[PDB]
């Protein structure tokens, strides 16, 4: 493939031309961090970002998969996505009536939020957190799981980033989700709370006020041994 | 990205600029306003073939390497592209060197002409800081 020619095709107003080039960029960006760097180096990101405004949903879906894959790279690669201006459009796409488009935007955000504290901070400043908390009440379990993974990533930052998650009203939903019949939802809720519990005394005290302790205690004896250890370890961080 | 006032103030405070070299956070926010209008991608070409980059308009002759400026010293040991990021770390780290270069914030021409001597704490009043 010629990456420069792919990137120039994104100057097209022709919607069939735009969809074929987006598909190729996305596939290349799936091939690991040197491939991601080639896509970045060719000047792909400005056009990928502008295209998140395409009223055409198939063009939108492809652009999101490309951006999502780039954001699976290292912290400098994530930062290039941020620098290109992806976040506002990504947050707006959390309100998409199309659940597939929602999932993809949520995945891209989750990947940006899996970077360092500066990448997490960009996600917070862009206004993702209230949307992610809302999405914890989604009827769609895939949406719920992806929203929990993004929150858990944000809550892996510094104490101020944790406190942003607390301030967005995450804790009641998270404590509630420790009662999910779905073990993956439970494990993700548990991970999120465990990350919040690694903050300062104020953060730990908020987790205790939300009633996490009673439920984490119960979970030390869950049938799943990985959940037992996760709960035993969250409790240790709170009791600390 | 175009920062908001308090958004940039909080970012600069988290990065250690509040009362760095005795310059209150309002000085740095004011300097950014008048240098870049809070635009991280701002660039200014100078007649001497250098360019000023980013939120604090850091010059390519003395401080950062853009690979196109004659007589360049790259004293911040940083590519000028890093100074256009929304992650302000590199512009802040370079600013801390600049401000220490013997002239305080007089290194920033727009600071000297628009901010110096003013009520610069107005730029941070209202912020959660």
């Amino acid at each position: 493939p010629d990456l420069p020619k792919l990137v120039k095709l994104l100057k097209s107003s022709n919607e069939e031309i735009l969809l074929k080039a987006l598909r190729a960029l996305a596939e290349i960006a799936s091939g690991g961090n040197e491939q991601i760097q080639a896509v970045i180096d060719a000047g792909a990101l400005p056009a990928l970002v502008q295209l998140l405004s395409s009223p055409n949903e198939q063009i939108l879906q492809e652009a999101l998969w490309a951006l999502s894959n780039i954001a699976s790279g290292g912290n400098e690669q994530i930062q290039a996505v941020i620098d290109a201006g992806a976040l506002p459009a990504l947050v707006q796409l959390l309100s998409s009536p199309n659940e597939q488009i929602l999932q993809e935007a949520l995945w891209a955000l989750s990947n940006i939020a899996s970077g360092g504290n500066e990448q997490i901070q960009a996600v917070i400043d862009a206004g993702a957190l209230p949307a992610l908390v809302q999405l914890l009440s989604s009827p769609n379990e895939q949406i719920l799981q992806e929203a929990l993974w993004a929150l858990s990533n944000i809550a892996s930052g510094g104490n101020e980033q944790i406190q942003a998650v607390i301030d967005a009203g995450a804790l009641p939903a998270l404590v509630q989700l420790l009662s999910s019949p779905n073990e993956q939802i439970l494990q993700e809720a548990l991970w999120a709370l465990s990350n919040i519990a690694s903050g300062g005394n104020e953060q730990k005290q908020a987790v205790k006020e939300a009633g996490a302790l009673e439920k984490l205690e119960q979970l030390q004896s869950h049938e799943n041994e990985k959940i037992q250890k996760e709960a035993q370890e969250a409790l240790e961080k709170l009791q600390s | 990205k175009v920062f908001g006032r308090c958004e940039l103030a909080a970012a600069m405070k988290r990065h250690g600029l509040d009362n760095y070299r005795g310059y209150s956070l309002g000085n740095w926010v004011c300097a950014a306003k008048f240098e870049s209008n809070f635009n991280t991608q701002a660039t200014n070409r100078n007649t001497d073939g250098s360019t000023d980059y980013g939120i604090l308009q850091i010059n390519s002759r003395w401080w950062c390497n853009d690979g196109r400026t004659p007589g360049s010293r790259n004293l911040c040991n940083i590519p000028c592209s890093a100074l256009l990021s929304s992650d302000i770390t590199a512009s802040v780290n370079c600013a801390k060197k600049i401000v220490s270069d013997g002239n305080g914030m007089n290194a920033w021409v727009a600071w000297r002409n628009r901010c110096k001597g003013t009520d610069v704490q107005a730029w941070i009043r209202g912020c959660r800081l």
